[PDB]
């Protein structure tokens, strides 16, 4: 949701996950940020317990 | 701003996209256009090759 646009692509970075709930995920993101720096995007959605999260970044850093 | 922000991104992975495959046609073109331009100095010596050796 966030037809496919930039969901089935390759030139587009995307990084799809799923968490238990925000709590876990402010951790994540803070060891994101700390062995990423700022070069993520911090995103939470609630799901039917998941946690939808996304995150962008380059075409070339998808292996890191 | 959760789903507003993902656009720009979105379109700006595309233009890079669209200008390192471009940067690549033209360094894929780059090789075709360097052979093309080879070729000639060897007619033209072939041909000076051929014109001495005809005067001969």
């Amino acid at each position: 949701e966030f037809n496919i646009a930039a969901a089935i692509g390759a030139s587009v970075n995307y990084v799809t996950g799923v968490i238990a709930r925000d709590k876990v995920a402010t951790l994540e993101q803070i060891l994101w940020r700390v062995l990423r720096g700022n070069l993520f995007f911090k995103t939470v959605e609630i799901e039917q317990k998941n946690a939808f999260i996304v995150f962008s970044h380059g075409d070339l850093i998808i292996k890191r | 701003s959760q789903k507003n922000g993902i656009a720009t991104l979105l379109q700006a992975e595309k233009e890079a996209h669209e200008i390192v495959s471009k940067a690549r046609k033209y360094r894929q073109d780059k090789l075709k256009q360097a052979k093309t331009d080879a070729a000639k100095e060897i007619d033209s010596y072939k041909i000076q090759k051929d014109k001495e050796l005809k005067e001969f």
